[PDB]
């Protein structure tokens, strides 16, 4: 069990190369949202709802890759 | 579930794909748009191959929402052991996106099947 | 997770139960509405055609 | 053997790297959709049913992507 | 041995090309949902280019899944 | 052992699909924007984005065929 | 040991690799910030609550991935 146990700490760390689209998934619907509130006026609900909904489903990437990295250990 | 879904699945696009050539026998063909150029009947990745995609991606929904539970086996051993209400609000957040992907799921498929439909009578 | 998701539900159909109260509404209590606005305006009819 | 087993954790560690794509698809759509709907009048249906129906089809590369690396470990 | 060891690895590195294909969904998306609200194109017209540059940019994402099923 | 390296060319090899894919969105991102302007519609707009397309797909059946004659010769 | 204590330190250096997606998120909601302030007049509050806690939400990525670095080093 020699080779198993080293492909599984290798296995962990190439598998979390999806944090980058998730990082930047949240600062991209942060980036759209900050600049269209200054146009008036898009403040109490209406765009505030789906920037709470965007967000989860950006951040859904980056909770089931670290799911694979996570049972690997 | 799993091979439950994907057999399903596979039955669907068979039927997509059955529906389209039995109505091409008597409303001629052609599906292809010319622009004085060639080389379109090499690119047939849609409409047959096209199935088999939306089928495997549509019936891996109940893939993807099975692993989402599965994986609180891990963070249970740990919060059991900074404090643990975290994973309280990180797994209700998790469920409520997969119960809210089944409906956005149902509404990508009867989409496409609009497409295959809509092209067929024109 | 079974806990917070029926703690969750329960919020959530509470809110929808008012939000389908006031939907039906304008469907189901408009049909009251429009039938009555609609028997007046006949027997207004009726009554200016038997004059 | 040894080396089939071995191959089985790198293989689920590759094939996690389509999460980029998928998990920046889903910010790429909401973007779009926050910042226009602030320009009247795209707010309820109309562009409310191709933000629903777009999301999923750039998240159903990440679904099935998903299939691969758990099918192999 | 070596051949069956090297099919896990046939499996791992092909599935590289869903960032083209999951990105592609949005690039299309993007832009249909930002022109429509300019009035009017809204059935038909634009629906028509994006459903249909929809399917040829998911085109890439099944290519590239046959060549790592027929190894796995 | 020439049988191990021959899975590895099929793999490695599809690293291009990501211009294809990512090529299709962009000349129709642009299709679909320009034709909301008026009034690229019959024609002009829609006759380029056919013959644009295969420009960009040929790419990709190029790269496809490498990994594929390594499968199979 | 041996095999699996020289796949602990190359462990540590590969999971590295998502810090392009945290230092780049830092940038992407201060470019917006900083050129939509110039529009008049956004400056307490509304537009600094949404820089301060979209902030928060992109650098959970980089701290989330470097503790699985720092466990096989330690």
């Amino acid at each position: 069990m020699q080779l198993v146990l080293a492909a599984k700490y290798i296995g962990a760390a190439i598998a979390t190369i999806g944090l980058t689209g998730a990082g930047i998934g949240i600062a991209i619907v942060f980036a759209a949202l900050i600049n269209g509130t200054s146009r008036n006026p898009s403040l109490r609900n209406t765009l505030f709802p789906f920037a709470i909904l965007g967000f989860a489903l950006s951040e859904a990437t980056g909770l089931f890759c670290l799911m694979i990295s996570f049972l690997l250990l | 579930i799993y091979i439950i879904g994907i057999s399903v699945s596979l039955w669907i696009g068979l039927t997509i794909l059955g529906l389209f050539l039995n109505k091409a026998v008597f409303f001629s063909l052609f599906v292809p748009s010319g622009t004085p150029l060639p080389l379109v009947p090499v690119l047939v990745l849609i409409e047959l191959l096209s199935y088999t995609a939306r089928a495997i991606s549509l019936g891996l929904r109940l893939a993807a929402n099975t692993l989402s539970g599965h994986l609180l086996m891990s963070i249970l051993g740990n919060l059991v052991k900074i404090f643990g209400l975290i994973p309280l609000a990180g797994i209700f957040a998790i469920v409520i996106l997969e119960f809210a992907i089944a409906c956005i799921q149902a509404y990508v498929f009867a989409i496409l099947t609009s497409s295959y439909l809509k092209d067929s009578i024109y | 997770i079974l806990l917070v998701t029926f703690l969750g539900f329960i919020a959530l159909i509470s809110k929808t139960v008012a939000p389908l109260y006031g939907e039906m509404a304008k469907n189901r209590t408009d049909h009251v509405v429009g039938l009555l606005n609609q028997a007046r305006a006949d027997h207004v009819n009726a009554v200016k055609t038997r004059i």
